[PDB]
């Protein structure tokens, strides 16, 4: 949903296609910020 | 105005009649209008 706002502007304006790369990545999980919940997924 | 007022008078209209009467199930429907779609999805 954050993605359709941002993108939506640069599929919108055309003076950002010049001047902004917009990028992005789909982050998975990780596992400081415990090992249970490691544990459980790698089970998974 | 579209977010958070809707889902606060969801919630304001839903308490009203929540102690009153159970199985007082309320009713919503949702103003849905592609990016268009996109923002109403």
């Amino acid at each position: 949903s954050a993605l359709d706002a941002v993108v939506s502007r640069w599929h919108a304006e055309s003076s950002w296609a010049a001047r902004v790369s917009l990028a992005h990545a789909l982050i998975g999980w990780t596992r400081g910020t415990n090992d249970a919940i490691v544990a459980a997924v790698e089970e998974a | 105005v579209l977010l958070w007022a809707v889902q606060r008078l969801i919630g304001g209209l839903s308490t009203i009649g929540a102690e009153r009467d159970i199985a007082s199930r309320l009713h919503v429907v949702l103003p849905g209008s592609d990016g268009a779609y996109g923002e109403a999805k």
